[PDB]
Order: structure tokens, then sequence, then C-alpha cells
RNA sequence: AUGGGUAUUAAUAGAGUUUUUAUCGGCAGUAUUUACGAGAUGUA
RNA sequence: ACAGGAUCAAAUCUUCCUUGAGCGACUCGGCAGGCAAAAAAAAAAAAAA
RNA sequence: UGGAUGCGUUAAAAAAAAAAAAAAAAAAA
């Protein structure tokens, strides 16, 4: 290796990383991160995401605690769980996966409803929202200490970025995580999620155990352990508004996407217009200078957040629709079939 | 004029390759090389010796003595202009900051515009 | 930048151009026009900035309001950047808008005031556009006709004012364009409604008209006579500039009766009034011409007035032309043949500094007058002779009618370039 | 220099004169020869320092669409407002996002903000406001040199504030790949850039060179300020850079390419002395290049451009020679020794003769525009006052013969009456042809008279007859403008066409005067030459007579009557400043138009030359004209005339 | 937009590897004689170069239809040009996103009990 | 010049251009960064 | 910055006053450079295409 | 065509020196 590479330390620095310095520097960093945002100067509404299943579970348990009875009970009372009991007192409520399914259903319904709402182009929604999947893999022969490294690598990344990350490491036991990621991506694509805007939002490690083997030594017998762990990953499909605000406004673009763009330009698989088309996302320098240009246009009030968002969304959707139509046409399908596919 | 207008000194006070009023003659070694090559080109083209100097790829320059005389006068005027402007700027710099650039005193790699290396 | 220009922070304004340059193409056209006006107001030349501003405004010029066009052109005039490419386009645009003719932006269609402002800009930049001046003359003649046609005394001067008339006449005088019809119409309007003309306007109009036109014409002579009567009447209200213009006009005129007595009385009144303006250290005027008029045809200036005028002449040296130098030296030489040694020394030093500005004849006559008005100090006399000598060689100039090296003892004793040591202190 | 700048700023007699706004032309620039620049190579080495750390595809800044005249609304809710906007405004509101044609169609279907006229559904809006046809063209920065010619042709076919970005990018890319482009492609690229830059151009009235014929509200003239001649179509740096390529590959240019190159250089008003001299030496009659290989149109264009450039080249050379005194260094010893002691033809003959032979041989296959421009350029001054210093009279005789043959064919040829602008342009061209004929005759006669010291009329008649009637017809058919002698309507196109008419009149008057001198020229042998010299220089002499014209006396009288008819009603303003003396001399020959001319002379006195002032003074004295203001101007201004 | 590099939509393409330094666009056109290209050779055949212009040995050839491109690949794959047989590849996607179907990665890599290879 | 229509030097709004070594082999893929203003009391 | 100011006004080449110390000094502001590759005892050594 | 070491050679002077890693009128980042 370089032998002069700068290796980072999160707790100490030559420049002075005492706690007061950390406070001041992180105040500066927070200020810069907040100022990096551009916000629309006119919106019609401030819709916020809510989870009906979670709200109903909360109210159900609050009623149980407040009245000592199930909602609707008039004679008997609530019976907490005891040792050996085979009945779940909260069996009527949905499970976590059921709540996730209901969330996906509600997201689909709201997406369909928004297509027939006036002024839908001037509504602020915020960070949270979209569909969520939770995928679990068990029997991984790795320990907490290594799994923490491999998951801290990928947390917060787009799914293809995470797959590229973990594939570059050439570690045999990371094949488990790679299999989980590949299977999750395939499942979401088959269910109809847009792989392009699926991110790894969080992870959870659950121990399962450790198999012990004797190790015979000079004066004692030891026990060497092989771990058994399970990993749960939370994938989230960002809504189109959040995707726009992330990629276009804050310039937080997947490196996999940027690499694909650069490879296309280098191989001349696209026209010369692609350079200006992809300028807002192509490279670090282009992203920085486009962010500067957008900031100046916003401060002169020539930039329009809602119009830019609409243009970005329309271009993305039209590209996807063209892909679908042309892949159908490549099969020799009839005009009636193609038309009916759009209903 | 009744109220004199003051020219801006920023062209003199801005030191970069994008400011000619300051980088026109910098570095002095390459300025000298440029002047020498201009003189050689003028002598080998506007004063032909009957042979191809081969200093550059050929050009279809005028050969009539009447045209050559006027070209020579133009080049002489350009030479005088460049020399006088360099002299004036050097005098102004000397009177202002006492800065003065002279000829190299010794045969050294830096005077040759090369890095000093083990070779 | 506009605030800094208004505050006179010339150095800071000059420094900020570095960051202004890469942002001109991003500003609004009215912002660029205000920037140009601000730079012109302090008389600071920044040719790179002005060129960039012109390139940026190229596609937007046609749609700019008349006031913003006037601001841009006034900035260029104040900076003395002779962008005739811009002046021609602005003149064509104004002519087209007037032909079509016949609150944050401002109207596209100009007014007589905007036309006169652009004409004054053209005079400052020495842009002699005869077509534009023909348009302006036609419009002004129509305006004068309509003003005379007006009858109820409340709509008079609705479209212009005596100051506007003065500005027009000054424009034509400065550009040396002899529009006889326009000048005669202006003089006729002045005669018709002179009771409404301020005395300063009367003085300026008389000066310009007498310098431009012959006084033998019947109408010109009559109007000039009446204007001189009114100006001699209003002398007590006039300032130094108006007094000097009146003195020049009263002598350049050709009256019917009492030609000499009129000039003598005018000069006497001007002398009486000058003493009352001793402390006026703000007004700008031609001290040299006033002194020359007072000392001419054997007339001898009053000692007090001469002292006051030579004292006040020091302020104007930074504004002097070669002709102003020559005229002041002539006046001093004539008056001696009183002497202002300090003024002569200052003139000699400044002409030695500005030797290159002078033609052979101008320099020769100036040196002759400097010597005749009481020779300056040798420190200026010797190098001045050397400069005259060099100029004569270079220009091969030798009139029909026509020393040593400097010594350390001739250097001023206020400085300490001699090795001598003196008793005393240097109070810091 | 600072001294010369101060001189100009102090001078109260020097001005930039223009009878009409279109007079002002870009300052003439002389482009010095090139030589190796290791210093500039060093600067480039510094400039390219950090390319590895940047973008491999768009290192250069993204173009900024021009901003609107007024600031947008504070809330910046254009989509909500729904009002359609310009293409540049749309791009800025979208944050410079590309809008291909199908996307524009979709967005126009949904929202009206994208339904502006500048947003063509079949083209798009582009990433920086590129509207209409330009939207489909990739940015020039990314285009390979082999495609630049087609790219520029497609861009020019389109014929809006965002077009300048594309054209500036094209200019920069052409300057960068000058050394990769084939020479012919480079010439065509320069021509395309010039055409775009000067599209909608109007020629200065007093200028001869013109790239293309004028034929191709009340008139067909539209005066656009953004495309006045004072706006140089090309940047000087591009021409300066291209000069080296042209000099290296000059022998590979075809006659049309050479004509186009000279035309572009003259249009931009930039001259390279070496390139012009090389072009003059390359071409000669029967110099491995035949002037006969030119077509008449290309030949006329080439000659006109060459003359236009060479005249100003000579003027600048003279002025710089006069300036060199103060750059030279003189010593005090030489200064003291000084008092110890005290006690205009710029065409090489081998090219002028070839041009004259070409004109003589092919006069019958010319157009009015081409032949008149070529003849007027070839004539120019001809050293008529002073008279290799001068060309051989054989070439001038051949030019006169060419003029005669062209007039003979052209009289039989039929004319087309179009818009008043084209008609006035043609009238001016005919007047200039007459001027060229008169100058040829005067030069030939002066040479013969000088020989004696040492020891065509039909064509002129035809031209005079045509001019004297066309002038009156155009004056009658042209709207009436107000007179110098709640705004008043004065249309600029009408003013320009009136200036064209008056320029034609002045050219005809000058031709008439020169014909009078040439005819007067034939002890007496030297007396005639002295008389001609005195008449031309403004010294005292006997009053000129119409009888000298002979067969052209009636035509001169009819021309004078037509000019009087025009000047009586149109006024004197609009006359060219270079022919007031000629008009006064014609009036003196023929003896309210006289009063108009005198008033215009008085108004323009500050701009007139000393020679013109002397000639006007003596013409007035012979005519017994007693204008009280012209008298004042003659006797109290211009010491150079007052003292003599 | 006539140039292929300018078109927003590219015709069917093929990629050629194995080209010697001598190879030219005309040589590639002769190699593809009998097959319909998307245009004249100067546009249909594009040799790939580095920043200094040195050949990379890789070329892109455009055809009028995918059928013709695949026929040309079938006929000319591993055929000779200047003494070296050339390899040809399709160089355009199907739109089906087959990359989403990644193979199952081994969970039993017993490195120390398997034969040596350079996988 | 009873004096400034007056004498001299506008490159003026444009002083603008890519050197040398070198038969052949090799690197150059990315990220960060400048409006922490209340454009605005918008051009009078 | 000779940038602003005063005066019966300065040797060419400012008689003074102001500029808290003209930002510590000199520069830059499309400046600045963490990682990879390729090299590499500290360092130094490749302009871009 | 070279590398390391001493069994080889040189110095034994400077300490307000050689040198360094935090320009600081910035008093609630």
């Amino acid at each position: 290796p370089n032998t002069k590479r700068r290796i980072r330390d999160p707790f100490w620095r030559r420049s002075g990383w005492w706690r007061w310095r950390q406070q001041e520097v992180k105040a500066m960093n927070r200020s810069r991160a907040f100022r990096r945002h551009l916000f629309p100067r006119f919106t019609t509404e401030t819709v916020s995401f809510v989870d009906a299943a979670e709200a109903e579970a909360k109210r159900f348990k609050e009623i149980v605690a407040e009245t000592g009875r199930y909602p609707g009970q008039t004679v008997n009372f609530f019976v907490p769980k005891v040792e050996g009991a085979k009945l779940d007192p909260f069996a009527a409520l949905p499970s976590r996966q059921k709540r996730l399914k209901l969330r996906r259903k509600a997201v689909r319904e709201a997406e369909e409803a928004e297509k027939a709402r006036e002024d839908a182009d001037f509504v602020w929604r915020g960070k949270g929202g979209g569909r969520v999947w939770e995928e679990r893999k068990a029997n991984i022969p790795l320990g907490k200490k290594k799994l923490l490294l491999y998951c801290t690598i990928i947390k917060g990344l787009q799914i293809t970025d995470a797959i590229d990350w973990l594939s570059s490491l050439c570690l045999h036991r990371v094949n488990y995580l790679l299999n989980l990621l590949n299977a999750s991506r395939k499942k979401i694509h088959e269910q109809g999620g847009d792989i392009s805007r699926v991110y790894v939002e969080s992870y959870m490690l659950n121990i399962q155990g450790q198999i012990k083997r004797p190790q015979f030594r000079l004066r004692m017998v030891n026990l060497i352990k092989t771990w058994k762990f399970a990993v749960v990953l939370r994938f989230r499909e960002y809504p189109m508004d959040e995707y726009f605000h992330k990629l276009f406004i804050l310039k937080h673009v997947p490196r996999s996407l940027t690499t694909d763009m650069r490879l296309a330009l280098a191989g001349q698989r696209v026209g010369l217009h692609a350079v200006r088309d992809w300028y807002p996302f192509l490279d670090s320098k282009t992203r920085f200078f486009h962010r500067k240009r957008l900031k100046w246009l916003d401060r002169t009030r020539q930039f329009d957040y809602c119009l830019a968002r609409r243009v970005f969304k329309s271009k993305y959707e039209e590209n996807c629709r063209r892909r679908k139509i042309q892949v159908l046409q490549a099969r020799g399908a009839s005009d009636a079939v193609i038309e009916e596919a759009n209903l | 004029l009744r109220h004199r207008v003051l020219p801006s000194s920023l062209p003199n006070r801005l030191f970069s390759v994008d400011n000619r009023e300051t980088t026109r003659f910098w570095p002095p070694p390459l300025q000298k090389e440029e002047d020498e090559r201009r003189g050689a080109f003028v002598e080998s083209c506007l004063q032909p010796s009957g042979k191809a100097s081969l200093l550059q790829p050929p050009q279809c320059l005028p050969r009539a003595p009447s045209h050559l005389a006027k070209l020579m006068e133009e080049e002489e005027r350009l030479r005088l202009y460049r020399h006088l402007k360099k002299e004036e700027r050097d005098a102004a710099t000397l009177n202002k900051f006492g800065i003065w650039a002279g000829e190299p005193i010794a045969d050294t790699p830096a005077a040759k515009m090369q890095p000093l290396v083990a070779r | 930048c506009v605030y800094l220009a208004k505050l006179n922070a010339t150095g800071d304004l000059q420094d900020l151009s570095r960051f202004l340059i890469p942002q001109v193409e991003a500003y609004f056209p009215f912002q660029l026009c205000l920037l140009a006006h601000a730079f012109g107001s302090v008389r600071l030349q920044d040719k790179v900035l002005f060129a960039a501003i012109d390139e940026a405004l190229r596609p937007h010029l046609s749609e700019l309001p008349a006031a913003m066009l006037v601001k841009l052109t006034q900035g260029y005039a104040g900076a003395l950047v002779h962008n005739y490419g811009l002046l021609a386009r602005v003149s064509l645009l104004l002519q087209q808008r007037v032909s079509r003719a016949a609150r944050h932006s401002g109207p596209l269609l100009p007014t007589l005031h905007h036309l006169l402002a652009f004409g004054r800009v053209c005079a400052d930049l020495k842009y002699q556009d005869f077509g534009y001046l023909e348009m302006l003359s036609i419009q002004m003649q129509a305006a004068f006709r309509a003003d005379l046609a007006v009858s109820s005394s409340r709509e008079t001067f609705q479209r212009f004012s005596p100051f506007s008339v003065q500005e027009l006449v000054e424009i034509f005088h400065r550009l040396k364009v002899n529009d006889v019809s326009l000048l005669l119409a202006a003089l006729r309007h002045v005669q018709a409604r002179m009771h409404d003309y301020p005395p300063s306007c009367v003085a300026s109009i008389g000066f310009c008209t007498a310098q431009m036109l012959p006084c033998d014409a019947s109408t010109v002579r009559q109007v000039h006579a009446q204007m001189l009567e009114v100006l001699q009447e209003a002398v007590p209200l006039l300032d130094l500039c108006s007094l000097g213009q009146l003195a020049a006009f009263a002598k350049k005129a050709k009256p019917r009766r009492n030609r000499s007595a009129l000039r003598s009385s005018v000069f006497e009144a001007v002398e009486a009034r000058v003493l009352e303006l001793q402390g006026d250290g703000r007004t700008v005027f031609d001290v040299g011409r006033l002194l020359e008029l007072l000392s001419l045809n054997g007339r001898r200036v009053s000692e007090e007035a001469f002292h006051i005028l030579c004292r006040q002449a020091h302020r104007h040296h930074d504004l002097f032309e070669p002709q102003d130098f020559c005229r002041l030296a002539r006046a001093l030489a004539r008056v001696k043949c009183l002497q202002a040694s300090s003024l002569v020394n200052a003139l000699a030093r400044r002409t030695l500094r500005q030797e290159d500005e002078f033609s052979p004849r101008d320099f020769l006559s100036l040196l002759r007058s400097l010597t005749l008005a009481g020779p300056p100090d040798r420190v200026y006399a010797v190098p001045l002779k050397e400069k005259l000598r060099r100029k004569q060689v270079l220009h091969n100039y030798f009139p029909a009618s026509q020393s040593e090296q400097l010594l350390e003892s001739d250097l001023p004793p206020s400085s300490r370039q001699t090795p001598t040591l003196r008793k005393g202190r240097l109070l810091l | 220099s600072v001294a010369s700048r101060i001189h100009f700023l102090n001078s109260r007699t020097r001005f930039q004169t223009a009878v009409h706004a279109s007079d002002v032309a870009p300052p003439f620039l002389l482009l010095p020869l090139a030589s190796p620049r290791p210093l500039l190579a060093y600067h480039h080495r510094f400039r390219t320092r950090n390319r590895k750390r940047g973008s491999r595809f768009h290192p250069h800044p993204l173009p900024l669409p021009p901003p609107p005249l007024s600031p947008p609304r504070s809330d910046a809710a254009h989509l909500f407002a729904g009002k359609p906007l310009a293409a540049s405004a749309v791009s800025t509101a979208a944050g410079q996002q590309t809008l291909p044609p199908p996307l524009l169609r979709h967005l126009q279907g949904l929202f009206p903000v994208f339904r502006g006229p500048e947003c063509d559904p079949s083209c798009g809006v582009g990433p920086a406001g590129e509207a209409a046809g330009l939207a489909l063209l990739p940015p020039p920065s990314l285009v390979e040199p082999r495609h630049l010619e087609d790219l520029a042709r497609r861009a020019l076919q389109t014929r809006c504030k965002s077009d300048r970005l594309f054209w500036r990018e094209l200019a920069a890319r052409v300057e960068k790949v000058r050394d990769l482009l084939p020479i012919e492609s480079l010439v065509r690229l320069l021509t395309i850039l010039t055409l775009n830059g000067a599209s909608g151009t109007v020629r200065p009235v007093k200028q001869i060179f013109q790239a293309f014929e004028t034929q191709d509200n009340r008139t067909g003239l539209r005066l656009a300020s953004e495309t006045l001649p004072c706006v140089r179509p090309l940047p000087p740096r591009l021409l300066l850079a291209s000069t080296r390529e042209f000099l290296e590959d000059l022998k590979k240019l075809s006659p049309p390419a050479t004509a186009a190159l000279a035309a572009t250089f003259a249009w931009s008003n930039c001259a390279s002395s070496a390139l012009l001299f090389a072009l003059m030496e390359r071409w000669a009659w029967r110099t491995q290049g035949h002037l006969g290989d030119f077509t008449p149109a290309d030949f006329a264009l080439f000659v006109s451009a060459l003359g236009h450039l060479l005249s100003q080249q000579e003027a600048t050379q003279v002025k710089y020679s006069r300036q060199a005194r103060h750059l030279r260094e003189i010593s005090g010893k030489q200064i003291m020794a000084a008092f110890r002691e005290q006690k205009a033809w710029y065409f090489t003959p081998a090219f002028f003769d070839g041009c004259c032979r070409f004109m003589e041989t092919r006069a019958e296959s010319f157009s009015l525009f081409s032949f008149a421009s070529a003849a007027r350029t070839l004539v120019e001054n001809l050293d008529t006052v002073a008279l290799v210093a001068c060309p051989t009279p054989d070439s001038v005789e051949a030019l006169a013969k060419a003029i005669s043959l062209f007039v003979a064919s052209w009289d039989g040829g039929d004319k087309t009456h179009g818009r008043l602008a084209t008609r006035a342009a043609n009238l001016l061209l005919v007047a200039r042809l007459l001027r060229a004929a008169s100058q040829c005759e005067l030069y030939i006669h002066l040479h013969r008279a000088l020989r004696l010291e040492a020891e065509t009329v039909g064509a002129c008649k035809t031209l005079l007859e045509h001019i004297s009637c066309e002038l009156g017809l155009l004056h009658s058919e042209l709207e009436a403008l107000p007179l110098l002698n709640g705004f008043v309507h004065i249309s600029p196109d009408t003013v320009y066409v009136r200036n064209e008419l008056l320029a034609a009149a002045g050219e005809s008057a000058a031709a008439v005067v020169r014909l009078h001198h040439a005819k007067s020229l034939l002890l007496s042998t030297g007396a005639r030459v002295d008389r001609v010299k005195r008449w031309m220089r403004g010294q005292q002499a006997e009053r000129m007579q119409l009888e000298m014209l002979g067969e052209l006396k009636s035509e001169a009288e009819h021309l004078a009557d037509a000019i009087d008819r025009v000047l009586r009603e149109r006024g004197a303003a609009g006359l060219p400043t270079e022919q007031l003396a000629d008009l006064m001399e014609v009036f003196a020959l023929c003896v309210s138009s006289l009063q108009a001319l005198s008033s215009e002379i008085v108004r323009r006195y500050a701009a007139l030359d000393v020679n013109q002032k002397r000639r006007i003074k003596w013409a007035t004295r012979q005519m017994d004209w007693k204008d009280p203001y012209l008298n004042h101007c003659l006797g109290h201004f211009t010491a150079a005339v007052t003292r003599q | 937009t006539e140039p292929i590099s300018h078109m927003q939509e590219k015709p069917a393409t093929l990629r050629l590897r194995g080209l010697p330094y001598r190879t030219t666009a005309e040589d590639i056109a002769n190699f593809f004689e009998g097959y319909s290209l998307a245009g004249p050779p100067d546009e249909a055949i594009q040799l790939h170069r580095r920043m200094d212009g040195r050949p990379t040995g890789w070329a892109s050839v455009y055809f009028e239809s995918e059928q013709e491109a695949r026929r040309a690949k079938q006929d000319k794959h591993r055929s000779y040009l200047h003494g070296r047989y050339i390899e040809i590849f399709i160089n355009f996607e199907t739109g089906e996103l087959e990359w989403i179907h990644q193979p199952q990665l081994s969970e039993n890599v017993n490195r120390k009990h398997h034969g040596k290879d350079n996988r």
C-alpha cells in the first residue's frame, strides 16, 4: 500500500479533538448540512406520513391498560400472559410483518389517489414515507464484531451500492450477506418496487448461539467457538419527492449510478446530449458547481423547486414507461395487448 | 479633460496567468527565449539567405522587397514597443517595491529552469 | 458598489471589481447599468469591467428603459470610455423609440430630458452624431413652437425648462455643431420668455450663443443686447462661474451703442462682485480667462480682485488644460507688464510635470509668459528650458523670433538634500 | 500611449463623426505575424495542472442562460402561476434540466407553463435554454472537428436570447481546433460565423465593400441596433489565430475560398499585412495562379475586400511611422548638435494590371453590383493630385474600356424595380461606376499632359441619363421627412434610404467635376496642369466653365436640376461629408438648394477638411454667394484657412 | 442529427477486439463487406483511441438492424484480419434487467481442501 | 490670435496565438469544497 | 490603492493629514486536495490530451 | 555501476540556537 495513507481516528486528531472542539466542529457541520438544503418557497399543504396499524395498536393497548378490558368487553377482563400460556392476549392485533404489508397497501393506495388530486405538485411531504420491507437471514457463521463492520459499511446506501461494496471485499463469509441482499433485491423487483430508489435504512443482529469444539493443549482443554447469527435488514423505497430532493438538491447520488453514467459516456453508448443531461449527477466537480448554480438561481428566485421536481419526476417516469413499452414491442405483441398493458 | 479620470491599478496588482498586464514577460528566461526566437524567425524569413532555414513548417509569406520592407518596419516597431514597455514596468516596480530581476549569475539547474535531482 | 461609489470609497470600489468581473453575466441588466453609473460617478476607469458589461448587455439593450440607457451611457461618459459602438446603438434605439412615439422599471419611451442627457453624454465623449442632433433639433424646435403657442401661463415649460434649454445650447456648443435654425429658435424663445429665465441660464446661453454665432445678425444682436441688459441687472445674484461667463459674453458681443462703455461697466461690476465671493472655495470657473479679460486693452486689474483670483486659482490646477495653463500664464505676464510668485512657481512645476501634454508653440509661448511674469525658481527654469529644447529638436519647430546643469544649492531648503546641518527641530 | 490618450482627451477639435448611426464601424485592427511562444506554452502547462482531479467529460463551466429584464416574483411559483415563459426562464426554473421533444410534448399536455412560443414541441428547450432548432444540436464544446462544419450549417439554417451561448461556444471550439480543421473547412466555418454574427446587416453609406448584394415599413429596410456594422461579427482573436493556418496552407485555397476568406477578413475589419501581401502576390494574369480562374462575382468580392483592407493598412502604417519619433531615443548631445546645425498606391502593378485585364476581357459577364464595386475599388484615389508610385496608363485604359463595354451591355440589359432600398442601392452603384469612369479619364489625361510638359463619353452620357431620372423617380416615390429649416415622426429606414439617395447624388457630382477637370486638361501644356492642381487643392484660379464638358453639358445641367429638385424638398441633411465641395463646385458651374447646402456646410464645419473648406470658400467667392453664416464660418474659424 | 454520436438513439452495435495497430476504418469496412452498416464507414465504424490517439485495439461497428448485426457476428466471429482472428460481441442490452438474477454465492468455500485455480 | 475652432502622438471598447525532448513497455480511477443574506425597503 | 482630505499648493519623484498595525507579510478566490493507480529510506521526480 | 557499517572521516560552535503541531481584539461554535 501507499504507506503514507492517512488513516482516520474518530476520537483523536493532531488538530485537536477535545470535547469542546468536537462540539464546535459538529455545530459547524450541522449548520453546513442544514444550509445545503433548498426548500420550495410556495406549497399548498404539508402532508405528513402516518401508520394506521401502529396507531390502532397503540390505542388498543392504551384502552387495555386504562380499562383493564378489551375494547368492547363488558363482563370479563384482560388476562396478561403467564408462564406456559399458549394464548396471546394481543392475538387480535397484526404482527410486525402484517403491519409492513398494510403499510405497503396504504402507500400503493395513496400513490394511486395522488394521481387524481389537484395541486398535488405543490405539497410538501418530508423525509419519511414509502414502502418498507424487512428481510431476515439466519445461520451466518460470523460474530457480532465482524457483522458490525460489514453492516456499518452498507447502512444508508442504495441496494446496488451495498452489493458492490460487499462484493469488492473478497471475503468468503460475506457471501451470506451478499445472498441476502441479492434475494431481497430480486423479491422487491418481483413485487414491483423500484430497485433504483431502495435503500438499506437499518440492520439488526440477533444471536442464535455458538458451537463449541475441544482444543487439547499442554496443561488444559479449551473450547473454541463457531458463531451462529441472524441478520435482519430494513429496505425502504423512497417516494419520488424524497428521491428528487436527495439526488438533485443535496447531490447524494449512488456511486453505482454515477459509475454507470461514466461508463456509458466513455463507451459512447449515448448521445452527446447525455453530458448536459447527466451534469447534475455525473462527477464531484459537476455536482458541486451545479449545486452552486442552483443556490444562486434560488437566491435570485429564478429557480422553481416544484417545477424542477415535476420535470425530474416526469423524465424518470417516461424513461421507465419507454422501457416497458419497448420490451413489450420486442416480443411482437399486438397493439391491443400493448394498450391493455397500460390499464 | 477637466476632471481627470483615474485608471485602475488592479491589472498591475493581480498576479496570475490570466492577467497579462503582470504575466506578459513572466518568466524572464522564457521571455528572453521568445524574443530570441522572434528575432531568428524574422531574420530567417524576412531576410532570406536563399536557403530553407527549416526552423518551422513553411509559410507562404510575401517575397517582394516592397512588402518585405514594410513587414520589417512593422516588426521593428513591435520590438521597440515590447522593449519600452518592459523597461517602463521594471522601472515602476523598482521605484515602488525595490524589486529587481537580473540575469543569472551562475550555471545552475534552477537558472536552467530544471529541478535539482540526484542525477 | 453603488453605496460605496456614493460614499466616495474609490479604493474599495476598485478592489471589488475582481469579484464583480465573473458575475456580470449573471446580474440583471438594470443592475449592470447601475454598476456602470456607480463606477463612472467616481471617475474610475475599469476597461475590463466595462467591456464585460457591454458584452453582457448586448442582447438586452433594446428592451432597457430610457432612464437605464441614460444611466449606462452616463457611466461610460464619466469613466471616459469612448465606446462609440455602444453610443451608436443607443442613439439608434432612442431615435427608433421617438419615431414609434410620434413602478420599478421605468417607461421605454424617452423624454426630452433623456434625449438631452444622452446628448450631453455624447458631448462628453466627443461623439458627433449629426443624425441624432438633427432629430434633437427638430424635436426641440417643435417644443419651442408649442410652448409659444401655449396661452394660459400654466402649461408653459411643461415639456422642458430654461435649464433644459441651457443644456441643449451647451451640448451644441461643446460639439461645435452649428445648427443655425436651432440656435435662433432658442434665442427667440429666450427673448419671448426671458422674464422666466434664471440669470445663470441667461449667462450660459449668452456665452454659448456669442461664441458660436456672429453678432452682426440683427436678431442675434438684439437678443444679445437684451440678455446683456438683464445680466448686468442681475450681476448681484451671480456666482463666480456666471460672472466669468458674463464677462466673456459682454466682450464677445457686438453692441450697437457704447461698445467700450458697456464692457468697462461690466468689468467694474464683476470686480465689485468678486470681492463679495472671497470665501467661495467651492465654485469652479475660469480664473485664467477672468484675469485675462480684466487685464486687457491696457486695463489694469484691481489689486484686491487680482489677489483673490490668483489665490483661488490654486484649486483649479488639477483641472487645467494646456490652453488653461497658457491663458493663466498670459494673464500673469500681462498684469506684471503685480506678481503672484507662488502661483507662477506652481504653474512652472505642473507644466514641467506635464510637459508631454504641450505642443511646440504652446510650450514655447507658455515658457515665454512664465519668464515675463517674473521668472520662476531656477529649479523649474532650467529643466523647463531643457524640455523646450528637446521638444524643438523632436518637432523640428523653430519660430522666426527664435541652460546649465542643476546645482545642489538651487534645491529648495525646505527639503534637506544638501549636507548642511541647521539649528532647530523637526516637529513631527 | 498615455501621451496620445491625453492628447485626444484634451483636444477640442477631434471627434468621432457619423452622419447616421450606421456610419460607425469597428476600429480597424492590424494583426501581427505569429512566432513560437514558449511563455504561452508554460502558462498552458500551469492551466492544465489539476485536470486529473476534475471531470473527464465537462471540465468547463455550464452555460448560464441570460436573466430576464425584471426580477421574478418573490415566492418563485412559476408552475403555480401558470403563465408561459421564455425558454431560458423555463430552463432556469427547472434548474437547467434538459427537455427533449417528447418530454416537452408531455409537459405541454399537462401544464401551460411549457406552452410558450419559444418551446417548440418538436425540438425541446435544451439544458441551458437552447430553443427551436438549436435545441437538437449538441453543444459545440463536445463536437469533434470533423463534424463542426455540418453542425454550424445546421445551426445557421435555423434562421432567442440564448443563441449567443451556442454561437460563442462554436467560436471558441473553432479557435481551439483551427489546427485540426482542413483549411477550406476553416474558411467555411469563418464565413458561417460571420453570417450568423452579422445577419440582418446594413452597409455604411460611404463604404464600398459589401459581402452580398442588397437584392437578395414602406421600404425593404429594417434597422436593427443589435446588428449594426459597428458590431464586429467575429472576435479579433479568432482571426489572429487563423492567420497562421491560412499562411501555412494558402496554396490549397480555390478562388471562391480565397474570395470568401478576404470577404470575412474585410467584414470583421481586421487585416494581416503578411496574409494580404501573400494573397496579392499569389494571383496574377497568366504567381502560379490565374486571375481568370475567378468568376466575376468572386473576383469582384476579392478585389473589394483587398482594397478595403489595404487602404486602412496604409493609413495605419503612415500614422505609426509618424508616432515612431517619440518611441525613438534621442540624446542631449544630438539635441545641442541640432542647434549647432541650425546656427499612396497600395496595389502592386503586377496585380493592378491583371485586374484591369480581367475586367477588360470579361466586362460583358458582370452584374451592376460586382462591376461597380470592383471598378470603384480599383480606382480609389489614383494619385490624381500628385500626378511604383503610379500604375501604367495601359491598365487604366483597359479599365476604361471595360467600363465602356459593361455600360454598353448593361444599357441593353433590362432593369428590375423592387423596393426603394434596393433601387437606391443600385442608383448609388451606378453613381460609383460613373465616378470610376471619371477618375480613369482624369488619370489618363494627366499622364498625357505631363508627357507634353516633359517634351467613353457615350458611357458617361448613358450613366448620367440613367442617374438623373432614377434620382427624381426615387425622390418622388420616397416618403417625405421633416426639415431642419408631441414628438415628430422621423423613420430611420426612410432616413437611411434618403442618405443612400444623397450619397448617389454626391458621387455623381464628384464624377462630373472630375470629368470637367479631365476635359479642361486638353506653356499651355503646363498651364493646364497647374490650373487643374489649383482647382483640386483649392488655390485661387479662374472660375470653371460648363463649356469644358462639351458633349456632356446638357447632361450635367439636367443632373444639376435633379439635384436641386431633391435638395429643395428633402433638405441638405443626409448629404455625405466628402462631397459638399463637389456639390458647391457643380452649383458654381451651373451658375433654395444652394441655401440648404450652405446651411449644412455651416452645421458640419467642424468635421470638414481644410481642402474642402478652401474649395468651398473659393466656390462661394466666384458664385458671389453671401450667406452671413457661411461667411462667418469661412472668415473666423479654421486658422489654417483664415490665415491663407 | 446525422452523426451517430449525436443521435439520441443508437443503431444496433457490435464490438470488435483483437485489432492490430495497422487496422483502419476502411479495413473494418472491407472485413464487413456484404453487411449493411448504419451509414458511411466514417460514421458506422469508430475505432477507440486514448488521450494520445494510440489505438486501443477495440472498435465499435454500427449496423442498420439487430438482425444484420447478429448475422454479421455469426458469420465473422473469429475470422481473420491482418493475421489475427477477431472476436465480436453484441454490445447492447435487452431491457429485461437480467443482472437482477444473480447466482447463489457459495456458503461452503473450503479453500484449503480444493484444487488451485484463478477464479 | 484684444485668443483657445488653437497647432502635438488615441493600440481607441479588443497589445490577442502551445515550447523542448522523444524508436519501443507502464499508472492516471474517485471523493470533498466557496451565497452560515433578510435578492427586497426590487431599477425613482 | 498614493485610496480619501487641507492649504496664497509641494524639484523632476506628494508640503502635509487620514488609512487604531491600509487584515502579521505576500498571494489566491473555477482557490484549496482526502483516497485509488504508478512510484517511493526524509523528500523529489509525469501539463492536458 | 553501487549499498551498509566502523576498524574510517569530520565537528564539538549556536540555546533569544537549531526547530516546531494550534495568527489569537473570537467574551457563550
